[PDB]
Parts: C-alpha cells; sequence; structure tokens
RNA sequence: GCAUCGGUUCUGGCGGGGGGAUAAAGGCCCAGGGAAUGUGGCUCCUCCGGGAGUGUUAUAGCCCUGGGUGUAAUACCCUCG
RNA sequence: GCCAGAACGCGACGAUACUACCCGCACGUUGUAGACGUAUAAGAAUAGGCUCCGGCCUCGUAUCCUAGCAGGCGAUUCCUCCGCCGGCCUCGAAGUGGCCGUCGGUAAUUCGCGUAUUGCAAUUUAGACACGCGCGGGAUCAAAUCCUUUGCAGACGACUUAG
C-alpha cells in the first residue's frame, strides 16, 4: 500500500556568506540548488521561500525543532548559485548543511 | 491559467499534495475548490492562489447548476459558527478526556452532495482520470521543477 | 516632499508637457519617408571605391 | 549536480593534481568521497623529472631535532595523493579538519568497496587531457623507488579479486540473455493497445 | 600471403559529406578551407533541417554516414539543391539511429503531469506479463 | 568582427595662394571610424607636409567584400620593427575576405615574432587569382587535388557542471 | 500571509520607424567573355583498383562584365512604444 | 641487515568477583559537521571496442522502483513482489554471500463504504547509528597496588626476582 515518498521541496546546501578575498558579510548567504547549472535555470526560483530546520535540547511549545525562514533574492555568478536573505543570518557552523527550497509563491 | 474546471495541485496546508478541481475565483486572491469529497476526501473549502500549481487538464461543468455555487461563495459561509464550534475542544480532552469528532453541519453536508453529483459523472467519462484525482503528487529523483511541463 | 520621475510616471509627464498625449496618439515617432524611386550610384563613385 | 550519500572514484588513469582540486571542493561543500586504486594514478612528464622532485622534498628536515616539527615524508601512493589534497584545504581550522574527515584513500580495492559502483571524473582523465606524444609516469612506480614495501602484496591481491569478478560477470551475462528472451515472448502475448500508447509516449 | 589487420576506420571530411550541427540542422560540404573550417550549406525543404550558406567550424559538427555522389567542388546553391533532392537526403536521414534517438528524446520532454501518471500505469501492466514469462523460463532452467 | 576596411580622403586647408588643393586617398583597417581618421593623419604626416591642424577630412566610407562566400588566397606585404632594426616580410593566407586576412595576420605576427599592433605597417593586400601564384608550402597542401582527411582522437564535448561520469568516454566520434 | 499603489533598481519578451553602394551578398531570368585542381566524349597504358593525354558543356559544373524583378530580404548602427 | 617504537596506530590469545557479562522486550532523561527513493560491482583499449553472432557504440537525455486515512474496512480478482525466522554450504585485504523451508504481508483487472472543522500558509516532530534506564531469562566466582625480599638494576621513581 502506497510504496511512495512525500517530498514537495527541492534540496539545497549552504555554502558561505557574501565575501571578498579577506572580508565577509553575514547578512547574505550563498545557496547551491540541486540540478540548476546556469543563470536561466536559476531565474525560476527567484522569490521562493527557504527553510533551515535543526534540532535543539529542550522543548518549548511541543517540539525540539527550530526553523529560520528566508527567501531567494537574485542569482550569483554564471553557474546557478543564488543569493538569499534570512530573518536572522545563518549560524556559520552550517557551511555544508542542507536547506529546503519551497515552491510556495507560484507562477 | 486559472479558469473554472482546471485541475490544481495543492502545495501546502493539511491537504498538501492533493489534486482538486477549481470552481470559481474570489475577490483578493482566494479560490473555491472541491475534491470531490468522494474521490479523494477533500470537501468544499477556500485556498489562496499563490499556494497552487495549475495543470493543463480541464473537466466539464455542464451539470453543475452554477446557482448554488454563488451562495457557497458568500462571505460568511465558512465562518459565523466557528466561535461556537471551538468550545467543544476545550470543554474536554485538554481539560477532561475522551475526544470526539466535530459534527458536520447539515447544510454543508447537503451542499457537498448537490454540487458533486454531476461533477463525478463527467469525470467518469475520461479513463484513468478518476484514479489520477485519487492519488497524490510527489517528487522523485531527477525531477526538476524548472523543466517539468505540468 | 518627494521627487517623481517622468518617463516612468505618466501623470508627471502630462503636467510638464501637454503635447505628450498628441505625440503618442498620432504616432509622430513612426513617420515614413517620402515616396520616390531612387537613382543609383553614378558608376564612378563605385570605381573610386575599389580603385586601389 | 547531484547529492549522494557517498561517491567512490576509481583512481586509475586520473591526473594527480587535477583530481585533487575537484575532490577538495566537493569535501568543503559537504560531500563524502572515497578513492581507491591510488597506485594507478598518473603524473604528466617523464618519470625522471618526478624522481628529482621527490628528492628535493626529501632533503628538507629540521636541523636541531629531526623527531619534531620536521616535514615527515610519507611513501605510500595513497599518502602522496593525500598530501596533494591537504594543500588545497585550510587544514589548520576546525572547518578544514571536519572536511578532511569525509575522505578515505586506499591502495587496491579493499573488501568494503568492491561489489560497489566506481565513478570517473572526466575533467581529470589522462586520455582526454594529454596531447598524444607527451610522456607520463605512474605514482605506483615512484612510491616503489622511495621506499614503499607492499607493491607485490597489492599486485597479488588485485589478481585474486579480478578472478572472482570473471565469475560474477559470467552470471550477469546469462541473466541479461534470459531477460531479453522473456520480453520477446511476453510482447506478442497480450498487450493489444498498451504497446502503441507507450510507443507514442516514447517508451 | 596472409595479412590480418584490425585497426580504426574513420569517416573522412570531403566534398559531399553531410554534417550534423548542434541544433539538429544538416549541411553538405562544398569546400575545404583549413584543417578546422569548412564551407557548407543545406538546401532542405524542412524548416527544421535547413541551414544557410556559410563557414562551419569542425569542432561543432558530427559526420553522418551520408555522402552525396559526384558533388562538384564549389557548386552554388542551385546545383546543391538539385543534387540534394535527387539523392533523397531527407529520407535517408530519417532512417538513421541518430534521428530516432532525437525523436524519442523530444517525446519524453513533452509529457504533462497527467501523461506521467498514465505512463506509470501502462508500464505496470506490461511488467506483469514480463515477470510471468521470466519465471516460466527460469524455472525450466 | 573586430576590423573593417575604410576609405578616407583628406586635403590641406585651402589658402589664397593655393585654392583647390590636391586630394589624397588611403585604405585603412580599423575597428571604428574614430581611430580610422587618427590612423589616416599618422600615415600622411610621414609622406606629405600636412598636419591635422592645417587640413580637413573630406569623406569616410566603408568598403564591403564583393563575394563573402568564395574561398580565396591572399598575399600581404608588410614592414615591422623588431627589438633591433626594421624588416620586410611577405606572408599568405586563405579565407573569404580581406578583413579576415588582416585579422589573421595580426594574430600571426604576435605569436611568431612578438610584434605588436603599434609596430606594423601594411603595404599591400592582393588576391592571388591563379593557382600558380601560390608560393608558401603551407598553402600548397591545402589547394591539392582531391583533398580529404579523417579526424582521429576527438574528445567528446561534456558539460562542465556534470562531474562524476558513470562510464569511460570514447574518442572515436 | 495576500491584493491594489508610490520611490529606487536588476532582468526577460513583443510591435514599428530611419541610415549605408537607398547595405554588400543571394535565388530566378536576359546578354557577352574566359579558363582548369578539365564534366561528358575520343586516344594510350593496367584489369589490379585506376592512371596519363586531348580539349571549353555535352550526360557535371565554375569564374569575370552589364541588365530586370527591386524602393527584395537579412546583418550592423541609431531611434518611438 | 642494524637502533627507537606513534605514550590519541593496529593484530592474536588467557583469566575476568562486583547484576561488571550475554540474549529478548519496552521506553527516552539523551548524543551525532547535518536521512527525507541517501536504489545501481565486470576487466581492458582510446591510431579502438561490446555482443544473445542477428548486429551495436557522440549522448546516464540511462535502468530499477514509484497510486490506496503518513495510505482505512470489505469484495472481485492474481501467483507476482517483499520481510522476520530456521537449516545447509561459502567468505581472511579491515571476512561476505548463495540455495532451500515454514510463516506473515501484497491493485496485474474492476468496485462499495470512510475522509470535512488542522477553519485561506506556518519543520511533513517520521531515518540510521551510538548512550542510558526498567523488566524477564541465561552464564560467571578474578586480579592489581602498598608491604616484606632480591641486585642480572638503580640519583629518586622505574626494572629483573621471591613471599
Ligand atoms: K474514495
Ligand atoms: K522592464
Ligand atoms: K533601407
Ligand atoms: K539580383
Ligand atoms: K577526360
Ligand atoms: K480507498
Ligand atoms: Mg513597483
Ligand atoms: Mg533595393
Ligand atoms: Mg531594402
Ligand atoms: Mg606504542
Amino acid at each position: 500500500p502506497s510504496e511512495a515518498g512525500h517530498r514537495l521541496y527541492v534540496k539545497g546546501r549552504h555554502l558561505s556568506y557574501q565575501r571578498g578575498r579577506r572580508n565577509t558579510h553575514p547578512k547574505t548567504s550563498l545557496i547551491k540548488i540541486e540540478g540548476v547549472d546556469d543563470t536561466a535555470a536559476a531565474n525560476f526560483y527567484l522569490g521562493k521561500r527557504v527553510a533551515y530546520v535543526y534540532r535543539a535540547q529542550k522543548e518549548v511549545r511541543g517540539t525540539k525543532i527550530r526553523v529560520i525562514w528566508g527567501k531567494i533574492t537574485r542569482p550569483h555568478g554564471n553557474s546557478g548559485v543564488v543569493r538569499a536573505k534570512f530573518t536572522h543570518p545563518l549560524p556559520a557552523r552550517s557551511f555544508g548543511a542542507s536547506v529546503r527550497i519551497m515552491l510556495y509563491p507560484s507562477s | 491559467s486559472l479558469q473554472p474546471g482546471t485541475v490544481l495541485i495543492l502545495l501546502a496546508g493539511r491537504f498538501r499534495g492533493k489534486r482538486v478541481v477549481l470552481l470559481k475565483c474570489l475577490d483578493q486572491g482566494v479560490l473555491l475548490v472541491t475534491g470531490p469529497f468522494k474521490i479523494n476526501g477533500v470537501p468544499l473549502r477556500r485556498v489562496n492562489a499563490r499556494y497552487v500549481i495549475a495543470t493543463s487538464v480541464k473537466v466539464d461543468l455542464t451539470g453543475v447548476d452554477q446557482a448554488k455555487i454563488d451562495e457557497v461563495a458568500q462571505p460568511k459561509y465558512f465562518t459565523a459558527e466557528k466561535a461556537k464550534e471551538k468550545a467543544s475542544e476545550e470543554a474536554f480532552f485538554k481539560q477532561g478526556e475522551k475526544p470526539q469528532k466535530k459534527p458536520v453541519s447539515s447544510t454543508r453536508a447537503a451542499d457537498q452532495k448537490a454540487i458533486d453529483k454531476a461533477l463525478i459523472a463527467n469525470i467518469k467519462k475520461v479513463d484513468m482520470l478518476a484514479s489520477y484525482l485519487a492519488s497524490s503528487f510527489s517528487l522523485r529523483k531527477g525531477d526538476k521543477p524548472h523543466l517539468m511541463k505540468f | 516632499v518627494q521627487k517623481k520621475n517622468p518617463l516612468r510616471n505618466k501623470q508627471i509627464m502630462l503636467r510638464l508637457n501637454p503635447y505628450a498625449s498628441t505625440f503618442a496618439k498620432e504616432k509622430l515617432g513612426e513617420v515614413k519617408a517620402e515616396e520616390g524611386k531612387p537613382p543609383k550610384v553614378p558608376a564612378s563613385f563605385k570605381e573610386l571605391l575599389h580603385e586601389a | 549536480s547531484s547529492f549522494e550519500s557517498v561517491v567512490v572514484i576509481d583512481g586509475k588513469g586520473h591526473l594527480l593534481g587535477r583530481l585533487a582540486s575537484i575532490v577538495a571542493k566537493q569535501l568543503l561543500s559537504g560531500q563524502k568521497i572515497v578513492v581507491v586504486r591510488c597506485e594507478a594514478l598518473n603524473i604528466s612528464g617523464e618519470f625522471f623529472r618526478a624522481k628529482l622532485k621527490y628528492h628535493a622534498y626529501l632533503r628538507k628536515m629540521t636541523r636541531y631535532n629531526p623527531t619534531r616539527g620536521g616535514p615527515f615524508h610519507f611513501r605510500a601512493p595513497s599518502r602522496i595523493f593525500y598530501k596533494a589534497v591537504r594543500g588545497m584545504i585550510p587544514h589548520k581550522t576546525a572547518r578544514g579538519a571536519a572536511a578532511l574527515e569525509r575522505l578515505k584513500v586506499f591502495e587496491g580495492v579493499p573488501p568494503p568497496y568492491d561489489k560497489k559502483k566506481k565513478m570517473v571524473v572526466p575533467q581529470a582523465l589522462r586520455v582526454l587531457r594529454l596531447q598524444p606524444g607527451r610522456k607520463y609516469c605512474t605514482v605506483g612506480r615512484l612510491s616503489h623507488e622511495v621506499g614503499w614495501k607492499y607493491q607485490d602484496v597489492v599486485a597479488r591481491l588485485e589478481e585474486r579479486r579480478k578472478a572472482k569478478g570473471a565469475a560474477y560477470y559470467e552470471r550477469k551475462k546469462l541473466a541479461a540473455r534470459q531477460l531479453s528472451e522473456a520480453k520477446k515472448a511476453a510482447a506478442a502475448k497480450v498487450d493489444p493497445k498498451v504497446s502503441e500508447a507507450l510507443a507514442a509516449y516514447g517508451y | 600471403a596472409e595479412i590480418n589487420v584490425e585497426a580504426t576506420s574513420w569517416r573522412r571530411v570531403e566534398v559531399g559529406r553531410v554534417l550534423k550541427l548542434e541544433n539538429g540542422s544538416l549541411a553538405a560540404i562544398v569546400e575545404i578551407i583549413d584543417h578546422k573550417r569548412v564551407l557548407a550549406d543545406g538546401p532542405s525543404s524542412d524548416p527544421k533541417l535547413a541551414t544557410p550558406r556559410g563557414i562551419v567550424p569542425l569542432s561543432r559538427a558530427l559526420l553522418t554516414p551520408i555522402v552525396i555522389p559526384k558533388l562538384p567542388r564549389g557548386a552554388r546553391t542551385g546545383a546543391v539543391k538539385k543534387a540534394w533532392e535527387a539523392y533523397g537526403v531527407d529520407a535517408k536521414w530519417k532512417e538513421t539511429n541518430w534521428a530516432k534517438k532525437q525523436l524519442q528524446q523530444e517525446r519524453r520532454q513533452s509529457l504533462t503531469d497527467f501523461d506521467r501518471f498514465k505512463v506509470m500505469r501502462l508500464k505496470k501492466q506490461r511488467r506483469f506479463e514480463e515477470r510471468k514469462a521470466l519465471a516460466k523460463i527460469k524455472a525450466a532452467a | 568582427g573586430r576590423l573593417q576596411e575604410y576609405q578616407v580622403i583628406g586635403r590641406h586647408l585651402p589658402t589664397e595662394a593655393n585654392p583647390n588643393p590636391a586630394l589624397y586617398r588611403m585604405r585603412i583597417f580599423a575597428p571604428n571610424e574614430v581611430v580610422a581618421k587618427s590612423r589616416f593623419w599618422y600615415f600622411l604626416r610621414g609622406l606629405k607636409k600636412v598636419k591635422k591642424a592645417t587640413g580637413e577630412i573630406v569623406s569616410v566610407n566603408v568598403i564591403s567584400e564583393k563575394h563573402p562566400l568564395k574561398v580565396k588566397n591572399f598575399g600581404i606585404w608588410l614592414r615591422y620593427d623588431s627589438r633591433s632594426g626594421t624588416h620586410n616580410m611577405y606572408k599568405e593566407y586563405r579565407e573569404t575576405s580581406r578583413v579576415a586576412a588582416v585579422e589573421a595576420m595580426y594574430a600571426d605576427m604576435a605569436a611568431r615574432h612578438r610584434a605588436r599592433f603599434r609596430s606594423i605597417h601594411i603595404l599591400k593586400v592582393v588576391e592571388l587569382e591563379k593557382t600558380e601564384d601560390v608560393k608558401r608550402p603551407y598553402i600548397k597542401q591545402l589547394v591539392a587535388k582531391n583533398l580529404s582527411f579523417p579526424l582521429p582522437h576527438r574528445v567528446p564535448k561534456i558539460s562542465t557542471k556534470k562531474i562524476f561520469s558513470a562510464k569511460r568516454p570514447s574518442t572515436f566520434s
């Protein structure tokens, strides 16, 4: 019975902040989206919502899981990387962790 | 692409992943849809057009009266009894025990059958369409939403 | 209290230049050239061009 | 691009430096890598030039005490490859240390990683990068001549595992021959119209 | 005297060879410029297979197995078009495996969500018959 | 699309002792007309006693190739400066236009003799009408009869973003 | 969270107008002139696939010079939405 | 060959009291540089190869799997696919796979009942390893240091011995 999964988002990875060679700006992050490899493909995802979910120690209001919400703003480079802004900047220990790219604001 | 009779994919909420049928467009981005309730268990309810993907399949609406849809689309159809139906949950369970289902009102139960009677008949005339509306949508590997036709 | 840009806001353009509406309506930016069969280069302009 | 649980790379025929830079970037992104057959890697240029390079490396050592601080010269083919990767990573940071924890390197193909799929990095393949007529060497030969002791043990073990693979390949060929026969017998049996609908869809 | 040689056998660039370009178009070689560039044109009636007259870099082309016989060197568009249709280049190109692969790829990319559901169900019905036949032959060993 | 050939006609300013001065014409290869005129005064300063402050430009026109679809052989005469002394050369090219021939020449001189654009004078560009006028052996092999050749060891074109292939690529395309 | 607007900015697509050899080419048609990395024929050498002569369109074709369709199309530069 | 032996490198073996050990079950008072279909085993050449021997190769742009209350309860219907156990073989590079049997589940076809109210979105609290706790069953009854002593040893510790 129903040997299928339940996935409605696209996978992504947190790479780093916006930076120069020796200066870094945490207010913006760079995200790699799986499967997109050029600027034209990345134009589809402008404006979507991004979620970063993780675990904590204690329960607050019925759970031990927390979220930080954000959105995609503009492309980056020539190879499909994009920029994003979150409500709070990401913790920077998560360089290499995974995020969820929604489809909420559609067409 | 939002015209009555088109098949929609729901992206969020309780019924995420379900395929429903669009009936009418409301004022400020809201939509009116139905399952139908006897095919996938989704009743008449409102959704926001942002959280929806519109496919390229249309179903016929020759049998629906188009006259009862209008009072379903009235402003206070879904509210104006919510403030009293929500007292049941607090009256027990969270304070006492033994939860029980909230009853469905007679008018909302009756309106569901009236609208969906002719709609199901039209659906049955296209093969595999009934089963398609019964199942749910999900992403496998190698699926790229920026290339998928829908 | 706030400067607004004509070429983006049409109401501001009409405030400063009342002839703007007529210019658009009569399509003064798409006027065609006068009729007439044109002559050809006089066979020595071409000789000098490829001379060397 | 694709996200995997682990990628296993067959090291035969890859250029040492180019494979090293691609592997380093994957680790910093958050991908786990395993490299096998490190003795079959390649280096461009004649062998004599590679030997002179290592000898210059060997001459460097701490003067006042050779047991601390000094460059420690590892000889195995997998440790030569590991050194190249570590130079392209900020290994003195906590982030850099975590990245190196996602890599494994081996000589030969140890039993965990046979019976498994081995990929290839075409941006670093020798037959696709080097102009025909130029010269190259193998890391396995360089390691043998600077003090690596287990060249023949690995050579004998590799022969055994290839002999087992020949038996496995024999069974795999039989299965394909039967499956093709089953599809032929079942095709003209039943499907009156499913065949044409699938053909129109491209399947 | 017995001689047994096993080596490669490539397709040659020559006057009359038909090339395939990046965007599925076709062209015929009329003149050789260098070891890297060629003058070519394709006068085809099908708008998806026709290309203008010009120079093509060989790094962006593939050699098809079709060669027009006795195409004069440096022939103009009128002469090429006559020889193109007399030989039947369009019909010959449709029978190659390269064309069929392209057609199959086009069909799969044009599938809608409803089509994807139906192709899954149709494959299962064919798969059911496959498993029954495979079990029978394997049981008989 | 880097260079075009222009026609430039110039004149000394008319004076009372010489109304109606003589007219001079030159053919200039340049990326645009702003540097076409600057190049004109440079060459005329070296031949006649005229300047830009004592003259004027009469006409500028673009010369287009008459048959940019026919394969031709060209010959070029030039004069250039090395790190010590100046020399004359004669080279040959095979393409479909005069502009294409000059662009190939500029790249060729930079590669083989390290000569910059600022140290080259073009003397003459001539299309060789007869196949007997070909002198350089690297052109003669291209005008041979019944030419044909294969292309061995061709590397297939693979997208950069696709790392981790699952098969060994071939080179027999 | 959504809808309708204001300020700034990044990025896609579509409809017209003008210029130059009133683009240069090019297809089709008319008239004249040439040759070779010489098509068909004719001759000789090998039957062992072919090669070598001869000469100007034939059973392929190519290059120059004028003219018509033609105020043809397209590229490039500028410009109104 | 010869000297040292990583005090955060590894292997084999002996005896293991204190519920320290083994098995089964049920929980979370917990941790993890970061599950969400975490699915894919020939070797070799690249100026050559694969094969069912008919043919085939730019291209993983592939193949497998994928519907049902986060996936119910019945029927029609089918002999496919999956899993826990047990028995035989097999596996040594850092030890794995195959065959058989019982049992449990199972849309390839076609239906009948149930789904609402989470109120127009808010992580889809779902995986795998570790650790802790509580039961119910089994198995087991050990050593080291101080102390006295030796001089093949020694600044003191340590070391070779005996009780
Ligand atoms: K139902
Ligand atoms: K715009
Ligand atoms: K014009
Ligand atoms: K014409
Ligand atoms: K002849
Ligand atoms: K059901
Ligand atoms: Mg705005
Ligand atoms: Mg004209
Ligand atoms: Mg025109
Ligand atoms: Mg030790």
